């Protein structure tokens, strides 16, 4: 089992891909350390502790953290994350980016190299939008003595922004040519659960001041590994719709239909946009209108957590659902005679495919909402708190780590 | 609608445990390799 991974990983062609990745990874997080130009990083965290500057908790989650002191990716791949929900709406709308869509091999990187400029461009705007709006906002609130609001600070951090992304970004596409699994995915991945390690050390040795009993924090950790487990038993969970083919060439199959197809996106997508609210609203520090407009949504209390949980289901549910199903599947059974036995063919068929992948998607989706529900109310009976155990927190986990076990096996398989 | 084809393939019924096996290596290992980068470049500041 801990071996079934070991004699796997100790062929070279894989453990070379391994160290990459852990390699990218490295520089992502010595990065982190490099500090935007004119921040008072103190003043920051200490603005990101106090109750006002809760609802950046998200935005600081993925950013890897890096948020919290102003690095030259101070969102981190998250500009890259929007542009991508961008072009891929722009994708739907505007028909002659559909044609360049559909355009085959070079046609399906085009996009890719406008939604990869479309990122390192939004980098730039919210690195702007940050700097004047939020960083030397007030008196200069979060700069360092020596800086000021001018149009010097403005520039030198829309450099540093626009530096640390066009870094990053390419930091990830290398992720996935010469290194396990996805690149983007794994980079959310790692600044998630960066905060993992040492905020379980804290936990237990808070335990000891009486602060925590070990009853509560070792039914939490029983529930992260439920919870774990449970999104396992669904991955692998089918229904098997059987077909049968005429006469040779004649014998029976089934049509798989998962409860949750690859769910990997659907929820950092979800993630991105309820940000999206956050991120513009949330920067006028003085204004009413919109600090209101940025609590609505903040993820741990109640008002953002619904807007949260309706937004991974819809995600996912449209994700899973529409992967050109029914009635593609309904003529290609034309090819060698094809039926799910009992039912007519043709549209009796679509009508039946129909029916059973709605029916089942939705329950794939709602557990993928309780998964991201629960993990509050459990958080708020339990004295523990943190946003990198917060279901999203999870379901991205969760989510990089399946994509990436399963993206091995594939080409392991080939290899 | 709200009715439920509770009669699906599981075909894992208790693979499932070894899914959850292999999940919670592949985040603690990780886990304990970027928690260490943390150390790794405290003792590279002086
Ligand atoms: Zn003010």
């Amino acid at each position: 089992m801990v071996k079934a991974f070991w004699s796997a990983l100790q062929i070279p062609e894989l453990r070379q891909r391994v160290l990459f990745t852990l390699l990218v990874l490295a520089a992502y997080r010595l990065g982190a350390f490099i500090p935007t130009p004119g921040v008072d990083l103190d003043k920051i965290q200490e603005f990101l502790r106090t109750a006002q500057g809760g609802v950046f908790g998200i935005i600081n989650l993925f950013s890897g953290g890096n948020f919290e002191r102003f690095s030259i990716f101070a969102l981190g791949i998250m500009p890259y994350i929007t542009a991508a929900i961008i072009m891929q709406i722009l994708v739907t709308v505007v028909p002659a980016l559909e044609k360049l869509s559909k355009e085959g091999e070079e046609g399906r990187r085009i996009i890719n190299q406008y939604t990869r400029i479309g990122g390192i461009a939004l980098g730039a705007f919210q690195g702007f939008f940050l700097a004047t709006a939020f960083l030397g906002a007030e008196g200069g609130r979060f700069l360092l003595p020596g800086w000021s609001p001018g149009p010097f600070f403005w520039f030198v951090v829309v450099v540093t922004q626009v530096a640390g992304i066009a870094l990053l970004l390419w930091m990830a596409e290398r992720i996935t040519e010469y290194g396990i699994g996805n690149g983007t995915s794994l980079i959310i991945f790692a600044g998630i659960v960066v905060e993992w390690l040492p905020q379980i050390l804290r936990t237990i040795g808070l335990i000891r001041t009486g602060e925590v009993n070990l009853v509560a924090f070792l039914f939490f950790l029983a529930f992260i590994v439920l919870a774990f487990a449970g999104m396992a038993a669904v991955q692998q969970a089918e229904r098997r719709i059987p077909v049968q083919y005429a006469r040779y060439g004649g014998q029976a199959t089934y049509i798989p239909i998962k409860l949750n197809a690859a769910g990997v996106i659907p929820i950092i997508f979800a993630a991105a946009i309820l940000q999206i609210p956050i991120f513009l609203a949330a920067p006028f520090q003085d204004n009413p209108v919109l600090q209101g407009i940025a609590n609505f949504f903040n993820p741990t209390r109640p008002s953002g957590l619904f807007i949260e949980v309706l937004l991974v289901i819809l995600f996912t549910y449209v994700y899973t659902a529409v992967q050109f199903d029914p009635k593609r599947i309904a003529e290609s059974l034309r090819e060698y005679g094809g039926f799910i036995p009992g039912i007519r063919p043709g549209e009796p068929t679509v009508k039946f495919l129909e029916h059973i992948v709605s029916r089942l998607t939705l329950w794939g989706a709602l557990f993928l909402g309780l998964v991201t529900l629960l993990p509050q109310i459990i958080q708020n009976l339990t004295g523990i708190h943190s946003i990198a155990f917060s279901g999203i927190g999870l379901l991205i986990v969760v989510g990089v780590a399946l994509d990436t076990l399963r993206q091995v096996e594939s080409q392991l398989m080939l290899r | 609608a709200r009715a439920e084809l509770a009669r699906v393939t599981w075909p894992t019924r208790e693979q499932v445990v070894e899914g959850t096996q292999a999940i919670l290596l592949f985040t603690l290992a990780f886990m304990v390799i970027l928690g260490l980068y943390d150390t790794v470049f405290r003792f590279l500041i002086g």
